[PDB]
RNA sequence: CAGUCAAGCGUUCAUAGCGACAUUGCUUUUUGAUUCUUCGAUGUCGGCUCUUCCUAUCAUACCGAAGCAGAAUUCGGUAAGCGUUGGAUUGUUCACCCACUAAUAGGGAACGUGAGCUGGGUUUAGACCGUCGUGAGACAGGUUAGUUUUACCCUACUGAUGAAUGUUACCGCAAUAGUAAUUGAACUUAGUACGAGAGGAACAGUUCAUUCGGAUAAUUGGUUUUUGCGGCUGUCUGAUCAGGCAUUGCCGCGAAGCUACCAUCCGCUGGAUUAUGGCUGAACGCCUCUAAGUCAGAAUCCAUGCUAGAACGCGGUGAUUUC
RNA sequence: UCUUAAGGUAGCCAAAUGCCUCGUCAUCUAAUUAGUGACGCGCAUGAAUGGAUUAACGAGAUUCCCACUGUCCCUAUCUAC
RNA sequence: GAACAGCCUCUAGUUGAUAGAAUAAUGUAGAUAAGGGAAGUCGGCAAAAUAGAUCCGUAACUUCGGGAUAAGGAUUGGCU
């Protein structure tokens, strides 16, 4: 018989399988569709999640109740030092999809990117590309041949690039490597694009700006085995339940006498592959540049970081994204910037923001201080201060 | 945006942070954190909670003022 | 509501479900209302409308005048209680739960306000600010 | 449940909406008839939970018709994409009220679902009553109390590894599979169109909700074995200190971690079509949206994106073992 | 006056006894097949097959109210094993 | 401490119950929770709240014995 009452499914059946990513870093399945009449531009960048803080900002809304007034907002900051580009790729298009013809390397590589071919780097004998750096060293010996390939070919062209780890304060020590699109131009000036930057690094203001509304690629916080109720938000069972409450208690009919890939089952619960849109960049800020956290009504020299530093995280020294929101991603993970699919007005993508206020009170508990200098202020002499 | 002061401990309140809370007789409190909306809660008193800008008043503690 | 309500209203965290019995803020003779329905609630499998501030809900007297008592009447939330968030990033609650007597209009059947009465009630129901005496 | 005919009803007018007397069917969701399977046993009522399916569509999308001026309605088409609740009484299915709602449509899946639960009912043994019986006892009559067992196997499902494709590493492609967003209100149009008045809209625009989903922990709330700091009782260490024990001794605060429509963020736009309305135009010198051809067009479909990546689908690239 | 002698008295009642039936009226609730109070041609109540009542008592059955709460809205977290 | 229960300690006895590592789901046992407060459910099942002592105060009904710790209020340490 029928369900007696009708209730929505528990669940996206559009996120499955609900496994774990095939790595921590989450790739751009697709970039922005090509158009030629544009500038040759990076489509995407990488940054590693910071942490939140929170802002202020003046809402310009003609028309909500909190027009022309303050709001305070949830932000999530992005360490986004320099990318090193490392190499480009040419695919061409086929009966069977873009397939990659072949993939020019630049001269020198750098330490951590060539960390990242390797596993056990310290038993190494280094030897990575050297081969190919003897290929180069000339003018067009064997790299203004795979050049023209790519020219003659390669109706798509994506650059190699890595990020900065060794600026980035973790512990890694191992480049994250990717690509990203070049989406303007001809082929030919894609690729002239990726020659010219060959082992030059780029910022990321070059490729985001101001109040953009991107996306974020990232894999999510893993929670290992989870039960049903969590996993799917099931409704719980009642106390008086004999073997167990946090269960789906009909799992299936009868028949078809199978389980149903629909029916919510216990097992892994994040670290999956997120793509999510529209996020908007509060603020690309400069790392070469005391006062980040400066905004024109606040006038303090005081940086992004917060008292103490981000919780398990650290410090900012270099440039950083600050997206309104939360992205999918914990803390200290590689997240990857992403331009939009499509142009959205909404009225609410085109707002213009102005930065009043950036928290940089101490995460690590109820910090009431912003600064060490209005701490001290508050607290006037201590002990320990003679 | 402006910095308000703890009704109890006389901290700054930064925007977001802490509470609000409004007396029977319409009266605000505003809160920096759980801590003080506790200790206030508890009918305790400020001028005695040893930490407080009250207690420091109250004992001339502080009198760079 | 509809044409009563003066605007539209910013999410509050609710409050009061049904079967809660907030204080009678008004002095239309009723001590207090109890909930049994929130205009303009959604439908969900094991999920009470719920109230907060500046929803009209259906309501009885439980205790009060007779004239009142054993009978189904709006009312307007003025305080909630329950803290809540605005835009403007402050968490606010207040010492109770509290509603007053209307009529679908929206327009109050006393015509005075006890206590403080929240800002959102107030922006929605103008006649509910009008006989208030604090509006926070 | 749906048709055919058409005496009549509908101020006139069979067919806007109905429709008698007759007659043709469909269905197996709210009954029988039969006794084919099961009596070396297929766990029975209802609810709870959860998934999926059907459409005879309640709502929502877009349409055609009206005894459609507007508003609200009513009759139909494509349509199951999306939703279809909160409660008082009853063990109830059913029922019947109170409300909200966009709406509170109907059904199936061994009358889905008991190694998923529960055990209120029925239907063991105790007991009471009424009627019946000489009696023992009977009573789809009432009442009260009455043990709900096992998964460790195979498969299915959910996640997780993994031999061999010379080795190893990195970057990718994308067959196939899944897919998701939904609904309402206020403002404005506008007290305008329409209407004698009473009444009273509809597109574009804006701000927000509802239901759902994926994340996140800046803030707020929650949790406390941080046994972190402080306080407290009893006792013990000879004594203000410093501690043990009280199965985490208790109380306040309590970071971090986890976490909440109890917090915050985010949830895309192109094409082909259905119904339908059209263009040109024969058949049938006229006519005709159709026959050839063709325009637009639905919450439909397929893409775009999103999730997975074929572990026997693939590509590019780096390096490949000096007594 | 008849059937086999009498012909349900006092009481009590939709009661653990009433089929129709979720009886009818009142009350209790926003709403009550529940509860209580009444009514009584009571299928089929009723007098030591004991009738009615009853303070106290009850791990007996039931209804409501206050208090209280994770039973629930709607779940989250912690500890030991 | 009212107390041969409850908690801790002297004499005496034992230190026995397969261990090591980690800290997923689901469990068993023990807890806590915003706002609401039985809306859950056959049904407040389970849990929570109450609780010792002193003082005050205590209804209907009653077989005058009770009901009664009715109900309902206040206090509680240490030191001199």
């Amino acid at each position: 018989s029928h369900r007696k009452y009708e209730a929505p499914r528990h669940g996206h059946l559009g996120f499955l399988p609900r496994k774990r990513a095939a790595s921590i870093r989450a790739r751009v399945k697709a970039f922005p569709k090509d158009d030629r009449s544009k500038p040759v531009a990076l489509t995407s960048f990488l940054g590693y999640k910071a942490g939140m803080t929170t802002i202020v900002r003046d809402l310009d809304r003609p028309g909500s109740k909190f027009h022309k007034r303050e709001v305070v907002e949830a932000v999530t900051v992005v360490d986004t030092p320099p990318v090193v580009v490392v190499g480009v790729v040419g695919y061409v298009e086929t009966p069977r999809g873009l397939r990659s013809l072949t993939t020019v390397w630049a001269e020198h590589l750098s330490d951590e990117v060539k960390r990242r071919f390797y596993k056990n780097w310290y038993k190494s004998k280094k030897k990575a590309f050297t081969k190919y750096s003897a290929k180069y060293a000339q003018d067009g010996a064997g790299i203004e041949r795979e050049l023209a390939r790519i020219k003659k070919y390669a109706s798509v062209v994506r650059v190699l690039v890595h990020t900065q780890i060794r600026k980035t304060p973790l512990a890694q020590k191992k480049a994250h490597l990717a690509e990203i699109q070049l989406n303007g131009g001809s082929i030919s000036e894609k690729v002239d694009w990726a020659r010219e930057h060959f082992e030059k690094t780029v910022a990321v203001d070059s490729v985001f700006e101001q109040n953009e509304m991107i996306d974020a690629i990232a894999v999510t916080k893993g929670h290992g085995f989870e039960g049903v109720t969590h996993r799917w938000g099931t409704k719980k069972l009642p106390r008086k339940t004999h073997r167990g409450l946090r269960k789906v208690a009909c799992i299936g009919a009868w028949h078809p006498a199978h389980v149903m890939w629909s029916v919510a089952r216990a097992g892994q619960r994040g670290y999956h592959s997120r793509t999510s849109i529209n996020h908007k960049i509060y603020r690309v800020g400069k790392g070469d540049d005391e006062a980040n956290g400066a905004t024109s009504f606040d006038r303090t020299k005081k940086t992004i970081t917060p008292m103490g530093g981000f919780v398990h995280y650290g410090e900012i020294k270099n440039d950083f994204i600050m997206v309104k929101g939360c992205i999918p991603g914990n803390r200290k993970r590689i997240v990857t910037l992403r331009k939009s699919l499509y142009t959205n007005t909404s009225r609410k993508a085109l707002e213009e923001v102005s930065l009043k206020w950036i928290d940089t009170a101490s995460k690590f508990g109820k910090g009431r201080f912003q600064t060490p200098a209005e701490k001290h202020a508050f607290m006037g002499t201590l002990k320990k201060d003679l | 945006m402006k910095v308000e002061i703890d009704s109890f401990s006389g901290a700054k309140i930064y925007p977001g942070r802490g509470t609000l809370f409004v007396r029977g007789d319409s009266k605000i409190f505003r809160f920096q954190n759980s801590k003080s909306a506790s200790l206030f809660k508890q009918r305790k008193n400020p001028r005695r909670i040893a930490w407080t800008v009250l207690f420091r008043k109250h004992h001339k503690k502080g009198i760079t003022e | 509501s509809g044409n009563g309500a003066q605007g539209t209203k910013f999410r509050i965290s609710l409050g009061l479900p049904v079967g809660a019995i907030m204080n009678c803020a008004d002095n239309s003779g009723a001590r207090n209302l109890y909930i049994i329905a929130v205009k303009g609630s959604g439908s969900r499998l094991n999920r009470l409308p719920a109230a907060s501030l500046g929803d009209m809900v259906m309501a009885t007297v439980k205790k009060g005048k007779p004239e009142l008592r054993k009978k189904v009447m709006p009312a307007i939330v003025v305080r909630q209680a329950k803290s809540w968030r605005r835009r403007d990033g402050v968490f606010l609650y207040f010492e109770d739960n509290a509603g007053v007597i209307a009529n679908p209009k929206g327009e109050m059947k006393g015509s005075a306000i006890t206590g403080p009465v929240g800002k959102e009630c107030a922006d929605l129901w103008p006649r509910v600010a009008s006989n208030s005496g604090v509006v926070v």
